[PDB]
């Protein structure tokens, strides 16, 4: 049933706010937004073009492991032209990320130390993380110790 | 709406289905039958329990309206009684067959400003408001109800009035050719109630086939395909053999008798028609329509039939849902609720500058 | 089929978590569902980004 | 009149079917409409 799935899809969407009349106009976007469009091998291309903006920024071998994957699903086409759609949903450790101290094979390479650079930043983000959840934890206090009365509290509304 | 509230009224030929814009279910759905002394021009119960002092007679028989008087009854009587509102502030939506006549539609936009009053109207093909449901803007839709039928091309809003095939099938034929079939084995009808149960009987237990040869040799060698319906009329009957060959009539048009063309040279004859720029947009995504989905199993051969008839460059991208059988009602109902459609709405203010006759131009 | 369409399923979620698409693992159940019998997906990237606007515009 | 109605449809008849300043005087409105619904169908 087509008809329902168009159904089924605006019900992930919507959220605790009713919710079964928000349902049924949700509904018509689904269908009012389809010919908007309308009016005013490629497909594993499509992949390498963001396999490309992988490996630029590091992380090689899991740009690699992303095309083994495409490999084996071209052994569907039209399920990967909705997941290239977006690539970040984002905020608005490995010890073979460097093997050097363990490992079989180790033709002696010196030092460069940026590759401890990109070793230090493997660190800092981490930093950067534990921070910003305490920086979420202090917010939500000194939003409660400061305000006014009224801001979003439903007992004032009574 | 939000503006002026529209109402959407689809008024078929076995069902007139009346509402309020902005309902998934129609508000009011009863039986099409209009009264006459032979109590008096009822649509419901009373008129269809005392059919032995009243005429029996419909208001929309092939997509044409055989008697004006008759449908001017049927939708005074669903506006006053079946909804009960003031028609000044409510503009509605009203209905139409594919490649209906200038003059007729200028009598239609005529006799409900004026015999009637509306603020404000509209009058629309039930084909392309059905694909507007599945939203798409463009496609083939083949158009099978109870009396009326065509496959008619759309593509961007807009319908070549060239390639709209109307097509003599339909559910007239259907009960025609049951009650053929079941005398053809032998059978009495003598009345209303015998009409009735058999096309009941096509409704419910029938299998709609998908070829005569496939499932006619499965039936010679062993009759599996029967189903057992034991009545408590006091009647026993049962076969297998004649309930897959009676659907078949839309296969090859002589198990009927009909002269007239079959469902795939049709959508083949449409297709051909309309314009070879437009062909595999149109293919891009095919549509279902038609009320005789009662029984499922007929989307499985517009699926086949429509696979066979375009060139498969791709895989066939069709949509098949069971809205089929209201998919009119609720394209009128979700076009007409909101405010941007209110551009496409005629108003009285063009009626009276322009003539009632600019419904045959803006919309069609 | 829908065993086979149930691990293809689970193989291309990996390939959008790897690439942080904005969409949930229900909704990729939803649209390879839908996909299967057949709907052009070029139409399908215009309805979410818009149906999700106006799921917002409620809150 | 119209309140004398659907209560003894709804007890009496035994069907519970459909049978349907102030703030700016909203009664007249709606009521009269009602009556010309409700009493009708009774």
């Amino acid at each position: 049933s087509i008809t329902q799935l168009f159904d089924d899809l605006c019900e992930a969407l919507l959220p605790a706010a009713n919710r079964k009349r928000a349902k049924r106009s949700l509904k018509k976007v689904a269908y009012n937004a389809l010919f908007t469009n309308l009016f005013q091998l490629p497909a594993r291309n499509k992949i390498l073009m963001l396999s490309f903006d992988l490996r630029v920024g590091g992380l090689g071998p899991k740009a690699d492991r992303l095309e083994e994957l495409v490999e084996e699903l071209e052994a569907v086409g039209s399920v990967l032209d909705l997941l290239v759609q977006l690539a970040g949903s984002g905020p608005p450790r490995d010890y073979f990320l460097n093997n050097k101290h363990v490992g079989r094979n180790v033709p002696y390479s010196g030092y460069d130390c940026d590759d401890l650079s990109v070793f230090e930043m493997d660190v800092q983000s981490l930093i950067s993380r534990e921070e910003c959840l305490c920086h979420s934890m202090i917010q939500e206090t000194l939003q409660v110790m400061e305000a006014a009365p009224g801001t979003g509290l439903p007992t004032v509304g009574l | 709406d939000d503006d002026i509230a529209a109402l959407v009224v689809d008024n078929g030929s076995g069902m007139c289905k009346a509402g309020f814009a902005g309902d998934d279910a129609p508000r009011a759905v009863f039986p099409s039958i209009v009264g006459r002394p032979r109590k008096d021009s009822y649509v419901g119960d009373e008129a269809q329990s005392k059919r032995g002092i009243l005429t029996l007679k419909y208001p929309i028989e092939h997509g044409i309206v055989t008697n004006w008087d008759d449908m001017e009854k049927i939708w005074h009587h669903t506006f006053y009684n079946e909804l009960r509102v003031a028609p000044e502030e409510h503009p509605v939506l009203l209905t139409e067959a594919p490649l209906n006549p200038k003059a007729n539609r200028e009598k239609m936009t005529q006799i409900m400003f004026e015999t009637f009053n509306t603020p404000a109207m509209y009058v629309a093909i039930q084909a392309v408001l059905s694909l507007y449901a599945s939203g798409r803007t463009t496609g083939i839709v083949m158009d099978s109800g109870d009396g009326v039928t065509h496959t008619v091309p759309i593509y961007e809003g807009y319908a070549l009035p060239h390639a709209i095939l109307r097509l003599d099938l339909a559910g007239r034929d259907l009960t025609d050719y049951l009650m053929k079939i079941l005398t053809e084995r032998g059978y009495s009808f003598t009345t209303t109630a015998e009409r009735e149960i058999v096309r009941d009987i096509k409704e419910k237990l029938c299998y709609v086939a998908l070829d005569f040869e496939q499932e006619m040799a499965t039936a010679a060698s062993s009759s599996s395909l029967e189903k057992s319906y034991e009545l408590p009329d006091g009647q026993v009957i049962t076969i297998g053999n004649e309930r897959f060959r009676c659907p078949e009539a839309l296969f090859q048009p002589s198990f009927l008798g009909m002269e007239s063309c079959g469902i795939h040279e049709t959508t083949f004859n449409s297709i051909m028609k309309c314009d070879v720029d437009i062909r595999k947009d149109l293919y891009a995504n095919t549509v279902l329509s038609g009320g005789t989905t009662m029984y499922p199993g007929i989307a499985d051969r517009m699926q086949k039939e429509i696979t066979a008839l375009a060139p498969s460059t791709m895989k066939i991208k069709i949509i098949a849902p069971p809205e089929r059988k209201y998919s009119v009602w609720i394209g009128g109902s979700i076009l007409a609720s909101l405010s941007t459609f209110q551009q496409m709405w005629i108003s009285k203010q063009e009626y009276d500058e322009s003539g009632p006759s600019i419904v045959h131009r803006k919309c069609f | 089929n829908l065993n086979a369409v149930r691990e293809t399923m689970d193989v291309l979620l990996e390939i959008s978590r790897i690439l942080n698409t904005g969409l949930d693992m229900e909704t990729l159940s939803i649209c390879v569902r839908l996909c299967e019998q057949g709907i052009n997906p070029e139409a399908l990237s215009s309805v979410i980004k818009e149906l999700r606007k106006a799921t917002e515009a409620l809150k | 009149l119209i309140g004398k109605s659907i209560n003894f449809l709804h007890q009496v008849c035994h069907d519970q079917t459909p049978t349907t300043t102030d703030l700016e005087n909203a009664f007249q409105g709606k009521i009269d409409a009602a009556y010309f619904e409700t009493s009708k169908y009774l």
